[PDB]
């Protein structure tokens, strides 16, 4: 009596460690290739920013007015969003990113500023509604008369929760220095800030830049984090925009950036801008900077690992 | 898959099975332990390799506004040496995983060689190229009682061992 | 470990041993060689796997006064992927230290049977599970022979040859 | 004669390439658990700085006065350690503290500034020793009377060795302009520091900030390195905390964060913030971010290696 | 018949899983320690920039003025070289040069600024060619009368192409207010720079400083990229260093820094700053911070993988 | 090289080879299958391990002026990290190759052995250290004919038998 092996006309070609190109029965993918072009949101809480940018949900331009308040075990960046009406720009606006990102969401709560003495309801062209408006979570602080000048003022506000706060000021960076004397009066404008665990204070630098929105000032917007029990002081005296309410996190979430359309028939955890990779494989060769729970990125496109015994055809 | 020069492209039964011819025809049977020995042990390396990580990785860069040169540069620095290094674990894990597969079923096959070898004591003998040259006629049912491990070591002995 | 269907549990006295049954009693004992070969193999690899690092790390972060959250994220971000990278590496590698423990102490096995049988030449022959049938009645000074490689491959020779 | 393989009853199971739970007859730990609940710091120099911040070091509050020159192959960082006595932050002080750390002491030198026509003993109810005192290795700089002016001063400091020097300064942001205008007088005041790597100039911001340790007014601290045979200028004229003593780093050491017991019973190289891993093993589950000479840490809380062989039982 | 396997009396010793230290026939290294002490720059574009700093090739001293236009495959820093004439520093300069390194070379164009109104022809005693010169690619902007005002004046430049512009301006610091107000005027001097995706604006800090190059004024060198069909905007008042030509990249290179010979004989991609390492093994033990194309560096020494079989010698 | 005591130094032929000694004389000629089976396979290790990886690293740090200490902190800290990585890699991979290649030669050894063992099928007999024992004087053309597989395993039969 005889004894043999099985084997098929058309193999697989594998490598191992002693040769490269070893014919076998049968062979399986190890590096994941098929693309889902959809942000697969099944089960998940999704939070579609559009045209409002991250930054703006703290700050409130019109465009993010329905984002003031969200809440969200996933949320979507768009690259038509945008962070600001009134042109300017936000220091360190990648760290708040990537802390927003994860948030979970935010919870606004007004922090009682009260003012005697100024005007406090300023705004442009550019930050529209009905007519001219403003930043909602802002309020423009401006002098009484048309070109006055502007009192030494002290606010502050103590975090009366149990999570860090979100304190989110601006200083605007008018068109020219007589524009300035004209909004907050003539003379130095310091705007101090202090805490626990910060110091700075800033003051401005006007001057004409590039038009904009259709306007050449700026605003600069800074942000600290109140600790638990813990006091922040604003002393300033001109070209101010003051915070109306502070942010609180909501829990935990993940961030990633996107063109492709919400799918709520999918479930994925792995993120990339072109879609989302459903796979079980333990490699990946299509986004290096793929977010989420994802397999393994490689430079190479296929790794077969063999599931056959060694095919010797006739 | 050594000296047995080849493998029986008809044996769509299993992986390992054997093929006699005494007298009474033809016999081309596969067997199930060996078979099912070496496809246990690939489905076990198939179920430890395909892992999903609960390890989540979040953003760190940024695709619609870059980041500050210098952090963006140590950024991508770091992710490709990773990158490198997951390369080169792909590759040397798929490689030695293949050459312990092919050996696995060469062993496998080596095992029910041997046995078989071993079922039949003095009763045949070797020839070559993985067959038992028979030196007692041995019919259809004797033939199946070598397969499933119940033929005789000596009720077939001296009348086999005279010739 | 394979057609031995089961190891003896009473043999506390090494890793392989001789356990026969003649006329003049029964008989146990371990065998040296084989069993110190499969120890120091064994203790080889612990002695290579078990290792200090002279490499010292310094601290990066900061416990007690949270550094500035863009570089957090960088150094949480390069953190978990080399516990990622370090953490497949423990896992493949013990995976593959034991696959090649367990069939090393198979081969010493095989080894051990395989000389046992070429060291008796025509004097016993072969039964089907790692034992040895006797044609001629072997005392226990001869299994000692067996034991310590000096059983004569000729000296019972014809005797055992006519049974 | 028969020959077969031992075994026993209660085997140990583990995971190889082929199999996931298979029973061997003898195996060993992998991943270490066990930790030691104190800092082994057995033959080793070690500085534990108790309520004394690691900044602080260098610039003297009272806390700090027995840790001024200090030697130490192993630095404990506690939680209760305060780098200030008057209100204040450090500019990059995670980049100093990380110097710091592996400096293995330092050596203070004075650096010989002599003053002509200006008060030079300031201090505060808060760095408190006999009465009110200040910064041990700094000095207040304030105008003579109590109201008067500042006049334009320049000194400068030579390092007149081998490695290079540590230079802190401070700037004062008083708690308003009026006092800002009592310590130093009125008019702006600037602050240059220049060197061969070194541009800089600040200037103070007054106003008020949270009441810590009793004041409102901080003090800004910034530091640079002078390279040997390299001259250190500052340009100042107001608002400005001299330093009396420049630092040298003393040889090489580690810093740690800890929160238990020194111990100089046992010896160890891998250092957290619980305790001390002490073990030969390739790998360990306690601490990620362990410092020192450590296994490398993996998820896996154990990973049984095997030392004997298949067990199979009758 | 026998049937052996072969030996040799000298074996090569390899270490395995099993054993350390045992004896095959022939083995062969895996972990490259030769050098080539020199820059193997065959085929390649080399630029060596001798004594002209990288950065200077965007600003112009006299030593980088055979470099203004540069064109490289391979760029070759020198630890002679100087970024500057005049003492000053650039802000976020190793950005810069890691940009300026991979670019491929530079191509400089016109910004096209007039003034009117004031002078444009400052000059030093560093800076130094048939006489007292300047930056080729920068303009010293003063005031007209020794002693006089600067008017408030507003530059802006467009960038017309497909890639992204490379603007750069200075803010002078010098010796004392009364040279300030010399050169520019008294009052307050601020410096204004706008875009798309910048603020900004800075003003001098006048004051002493080390004498360094002869002179103890600096100068801060700033710079920005304008995206295409972006524009930049300058509202300034004195001390400026104007930008009289912008930079663009040209394609793609690489940067080293090294101390040994150029060599167009030997071919490499791997370099560090003791020469070549020409190899074809996958690790190397003689430079971690070596870059280009590069075998993997790995602490050991030698890693010897066996060719051969077991030695069993007679 | 298991109990084939020794190697044959003079044997600078090749990797395995005969060396009979019957009557006419005495016989050493190299083995050209197995050998060059051998030497393709570590062959193919070489051309594997060898590997220029077309991956490109920029500077990140600076050799002439030093870059702030924080972000240069945390190159220093991922570089050594990545070292790391690479020593356990480069360690870990050298060692198994070797094992393996080790015995990858003693199983082509194996192979040769067993196979000429079946080629004589009881024209010859075991005797104990890699050698067979011939019951039939066969002539140095006839070991040509074991060498190069041609040796016929019954034209000799009966005559060995009786022996
Ligand atoms: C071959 O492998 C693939 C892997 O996906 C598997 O789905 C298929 O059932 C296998 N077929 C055979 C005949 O082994
Ligand atoms: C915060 O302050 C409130 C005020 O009474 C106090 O009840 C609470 O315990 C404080 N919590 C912490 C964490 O300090
Ligand atoms: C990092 O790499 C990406 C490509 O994945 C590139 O688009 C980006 O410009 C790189 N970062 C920098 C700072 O150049
Ligand atoms: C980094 O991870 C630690 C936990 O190990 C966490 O406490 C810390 O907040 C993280 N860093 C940042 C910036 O969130
Ligand atoms: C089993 O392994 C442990 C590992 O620590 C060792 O201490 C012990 O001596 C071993 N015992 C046996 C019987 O192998
Ligand atoms: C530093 O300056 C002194 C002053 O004479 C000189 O002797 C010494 O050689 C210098 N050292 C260096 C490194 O420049
Ligand atoms: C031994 O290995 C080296 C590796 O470089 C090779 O060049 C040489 O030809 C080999 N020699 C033998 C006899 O195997
Ligand atoms: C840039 O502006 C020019 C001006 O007409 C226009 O032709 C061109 O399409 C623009 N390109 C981009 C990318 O905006
Ligand atoms: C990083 O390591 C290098 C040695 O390779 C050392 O010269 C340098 O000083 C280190 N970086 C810092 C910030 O100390």
């Amino acid at each position: 009596i005889c004894l043999g092996h099985h084997a098929v006309s058309n193999g697989t070609k594998v490598n191992t460690l002693t040769e490269r190109g070893v014919e076998v029965v049968n062979a399986t993918e190890t590096v994941e290739r098929t693309n889902i072009p959809r942000i697969c949101s099944k089960g998940k809480r999704t939070v579609d920013l559009g045209q409002c940018g991250l930054l703006g949900t703290i700050t409130g331009p019109p465009q993010c007015d329905q984002f003031l308040e969200f809440s969200a075990d996933l949320i979507i960046e768009r690259r038509e969003g945008s962070d600001v009406c009134y042109p300017g720009k936000f220091v360190n606006e990648e760290a708040l990113r990537q802390i927003l990102r994860e948030s979970g969401g935010i919870d606004k709560e007004a922090m009682g500023f009260t003012y005697s003495g100024i005007r406090t309801n300023g705004a442009t062209s550019s930050c529209r509604r009905s007519g001219s408006s403003f930043y909602a979570e802002m309020k423009w602080l401006l002098s009484n008369t048309d070109n006055a000048a502007f009192p030494q003022m002290t606010k502050s506000y103590k975090n009366t929760r149990k999570s860090p706060a979100l304190i989110v000021w601006g200083i605007h960076h008018s068109v020219s220095t007589a524009e300035q004397t004209k909004l907050y009066g003539s003379g130095n404008k310091l705007v101090t800030v202090g805490s626990s665990n910060y110091q700075q204070s800033f003051v401005p630098s006007p001057g004409a830049r590039t038009q904009v929105n259709g306007q050449s000032g700026r605003i600069d917007f800074h942000w600290l984090m109140l600790n638990p029990n813990d006091t922040v002081t604003f002393s300033f005296n001109g070209a101010f925009i003051a915070p109306d309410r502070a942010s609180f996190l909501r829990g935990k979430s993940m961030g990633i950036q996107s063109g492709v359309q919400v799918d709520a028939n999918c479930e994925g955890d792995c993120y990339h801008s072109g879609g989302t990779i459903i796979s079980n494989l333990p490699f990946q060769n299509i986004d290096s900077r793929a977010v989420g729970k994802c397999p393994r990125y490689v430079k190479q496109r296929s790794l077969l690992l063999a599931t056959g015994m060694k095919n010797v055809p006739e | 898959a050594g000296f047995i020069e080849n493998g029986w492209e008809g044996l769509i039964d299993g992986w390992y099975g054997f093929r006699h011819q005494n007298a009474q025809g033809e016999g081309t049977a596969a067997d199930y332990k060996s078979t099912q020995s070496a496809i246990d042990q690939i489905t076990g390396k198939l179920n430890r390799l395909i892992e999903k990580t609960n390890q989540q990785f979040e953003l760190i860069d940024n695709e619609f506004n870059e980041v500050e040169k210098q952090i963006g540069n140590v950024i991508n620095w770091t992710r490709d040496s990773i990158t490198e290094v997951w390369s080169y674990n792909a590759e040397l894990l798929v490689a030695m995983e293949n050459q312990h597969t092919i050996d696995l079923a060469d062993s496998e096959m080596d095992k029910l060689y041997e046995r078989v070898k071993r079922q039949l004591r003095e009763n045949a003998e070797e020839d070559g190229t993985g067959c038992f040259e028979i030196f007692h006629k041995c019919d259809d049912d004797c033939m199946a009682s070598i397969r499933n491990n119940t033929y005789d070591h000596s009720k077939y002995r001296e009348e086999a061992m005279q010739n």
